């Protein structure tokens, strides 16, 4: 294969995504299964190591070593309070080497430890052959993001995972930065710019000022929610269901792991028709002591039981302003990340503070991060 | 009655689609139930058995996930009343594959005990 272009990676902690500039324009690669993002999970088997979607697929089958999450552990010390609170809820174990966290796994019918940046360099080799496998090219150089409030051991960590994977990494830069990129804010005439960066995906939420001035990008402050997502929505809509189940035929579903996950599933799906339907139906066959359940459920009906939740995104844009020292009304630019922003009424709550400004939300809010860095990686080469 | 229309065909071929996917798992579960009959009522010495059993544990699992998938697949369907044919087609699969997933229950019940 002949020598390709620098992309962009956005190495997420749930899912990962790697776009390229090229034609004048960016197009984010879809992976060997047609996604254009790819979990951030690494599986341990008696035969194979398995990355991305191929993790992501027997998580069910194998729980205790399949891997994900390793962002949450990468360039922290074991005792780090992120750590010991985050350790209580993985299948995987996660044990002390010296101060330093290693997940622990069985592997080829043998114990076996991996340094987070092993884990993350795993998902960055499958990055690296998602973009290989597209362009028809080798793949060397690449610009990867970070969080703007990760510490110098984060940022070096990711670096050391790039380097393991066999990247060339031309610059690290932050994923509120990357989204800023993609939108060419740092290109619009005048002054000094505010941008608010609302970032709700992957079961992380952040919220950023960042102010622009004379093209030099500067973080003013940062707040959010470390697990804040689309589980907890669907959840929430999981518990109605549950609950409408019990009232209409006196039954209690919850303990049948299989019915619950079918539940959930269609929650999931429900919640995405959501997005652009005002209304959603579900029809699971044989649901539970073979009842069948048939239903449906309004976008108006969806938003009352996540109420407290949507509402509660606007502390973070509160507490954001504040530590930035600006009112609302300087804030020139808001820009939507990550795939929960796709709610109407998340939208309708942002838009409403800022007064009826327009959001900038063109660019998949999935791609976004990726989309900027792909736009760097261009421009650095 | 009697006013089958061409829109039905095309949930109809999704599901006959779905009836071959089980049929290619089923398959998978048919050789896991002879293997366990055959550990079970064959001539391994009782020392080896259990190591017998336990290699299933992988096959097992991954046919159960297989099913659920299957499961995950039919329950994005939505079909209308009158669409009468469809309806005992996806009734009577969602209740094979429930079937199958019990038999897999067992071969988990008897096994890496």
């Amino acid at each position: 294969m002949s020598k390709g272009p620098a992309v962009g990676i956005d190495l997420g902690t749930t899912y990962s995504c790697v776009g390229v500039f090229q034609h004048g324009k960016v197009e984010i690669i879809a992976n060997d299964q047609g996604n254009r993002t790819t979990p951030s999970y690494v599986a341990f088997t008696d035969t194979e190591r398995l990355i991305g979607d191929a993790a992501k697929n027997q998580v069910a089958m194998n729980p205790t070593n399949t891997v994900f999450d390793a962002k949450r552990l990468i360039g922290r010390r074991f005792d780090d309070a992120v750590v010991q609170s985050d350790m209580k809820h993985w299948p995987f174990m996660v044990v002390n080497d010296a101060g330093r966290p290693k997940v622990q796994v069985e592997y080829k019918g043998e114990t076996k430890s991996f340094y987070p940046e092993e884990v993350s360099s795993m998902v960055l080799t499958k990055m690296k052959e998602i973009a290989e496998a597209y362009l028809g090219k080798t793949v060397t150089n690449a610009v990867v993001t970070v969080p703007a409030y990760f510490n110098d051991s984060q940022r070096q960590a990711t670096k050391d995972a790039g380097t393991i994977a066999g990247l060339n990494v031309l610059r690290i830069i932050n994923e509120p930065t990357a989204a800023a990129i993609a939108y060419g804010l740092d290109k619009k005439v005048g002054a000094e710019r505010n941008v608010l960066i609302f970032d709700l995906g992957g079961g992380t939420f952040d919220v950023s000022i960042l102010t622009i001035e004379d093209g030099i990008f500067e973080v003013k402050s940062t707040a959010g929610d470390t697990h804040l997502g689309g589980e907890d929505f669907d959840n929430r809509m999981v518990n109605h269901f549950i609950a409408e189940f019990k009232r209409k035929h006196k039954k209690d579903i919850s303990e049948n792991k299989r019915a619950v996950r079918r539940l959930r599933t269609a929650c999931e799906r429900a919640k995405r028709t959501l997005w652009s339907s005002t209304q959603a139906s579900i029809e699971i066959d044989s649901l539970y002591e073979g009842i069948d359940f048939y239903t449906s459920i309004t976008r108006a009906r969806f938003e009352e039981l996540n109420a407290d939740l949507f509402r509660g995104t606007l502390d973070p844009v509160e507490k954001a302003l504040r530590d930035a020292k600006l009112d609302k009304s300087q804030i020139h630019d808001i820009v939507l990340v990550g795939g929960s922003t796709r709610i109407p009424k998340i939208q309708k709550l942002l838009q409403d503070f800022f007064n009826g400004k327009e959001l900038n939300k063109s660019i998949n809010p999935d791609e976004a991060v990726a989309y900027g860095a792909a736009v760097q990686a261009a421009i650095l080469s | 009655l009697g006013s089958n229309s061409p829109q039905e065909e095309v949930e109809l071929k999704k599901l006959k689609h779905l009836e071959k996917s089980v049929e290619k798992i089923a398959d998978q579960l048919e050789e896991l139930n002879k293997e366990l009959t055959g550990i079970q009522q064959g001539f391994l010495p009782k020392d080896l058995q259990a190591e017998a059993l336990c290699k299933l544990d992988r096959r097992v699992k991954a046919t159960i996930e297989q099913f659920m998938k299957i499961l995950e697949e039919i329950d994005t369907l939505i079909l209308p009343e009158n669409f009468k044919d469809s309806r005992l087609k996806r009734k009577g699969l969602v209740k094979k594959v429930q079937a199958f997933l019990a038999e897999c229950d067992t071969v988990e019940q008897n096994i890496c005990q």
